This record gives structure tokens, sequence and C-alpha cells, in this order.
């Protein structure tokens, strides 16, 4: 990102819910 | 809501939500952050502002928790608390999870 944000080393994550958007 | 009238669901601390470390705090139809030793909330989004939900698992220097929201943000929790980080990333999983199908319900 701009600075040291999250996706530093961050996306590596079992998405609990990535289907369902009801 | 915005005042504090509402119950607290969990108490995390130790987290650090943009490389600052606080404590994360869940309540009934929302989702709260404030720094360490603070009173006032820097951050609140309401399970209905949820989209979809990741978690990072263990293995990393760093154990994480975040909310994808339908306006396409992302709010990425870091339990940096060795005690409970682990425990309590799932404590809040799970809070989340089954709040979540409550609040969510709008086809966005």
């Amino acid at each position: 990102d701009d600075l040291m944000l999250s996706p530093d080393d961050i996306e590596q994550w079992f998405t609990e819910d990535p289907g369902p958007d009801e | 809501m915005a005042t504090s009238s509402e119950e607290v669901l969990l108490i995390v601390k130790k987290v650090r939500q943009k490389k600052q470390d606080g404590a994360l705090y869940l309540m009934a139809e929302r989702i709260a952050w404030a720094p360490e030793g603070k009173d006032r909330f820097t951050i609140s989004h309401m399970y209905a502002d949820i989209k979809c939900q990741k978690i990072s698992p263990e293995g990393k220097a760093k154990i994480q928790l975040q909310l994808v929201l339908h306006a396409g943000d992302t709010t990425n929790f870091h339990f940096s608390n060795e005690s409970t980080a682990v425990k309590e990333r799932d404590a809040v999983k799970d809070l989340l999870q089954q709040l979540l199908p409550k609040f969510k319900r709008k086809a966005n």
C-alpha cells in the first residue's frame, strides 16, 4: 500500500464467507 | 447506538489494527475497535455493513481476522495477544459468523 498497512503480508485467509451475499 | 448504551459481546485485548495495538470490542449489532488503554473507539462497523469475513491462520508472526465490507473496504484485525490471540480469534469469528446472518440480509 502507501504505508505499512495490513496487506504488507496478508491475503492468506480461509475466507470463511466468500459466497453468500443475501 | 453511538453512545455506550449497548452491551459488549466480546472484549479482545492487544489487538493490533493497522500496526497499532488496541482492543477489539464486539457489540450487540456492531464491531468496534479502540487502542489499548482508550475509551474512545476509533473504528465501528455494523454487522450489516459486512459483506464477507476472512480468517488468517497461525504460522505468521501475526494472526488475523478481517471483514470485507460491501463497500469494498476491508478491515483486517491482528490478534497480537500472545496469550489469547488464537483463542479470541476463534471467539470473534464465531460470534461474527453467528451474528452476520441476523443482520446481513438486503441483497448486498
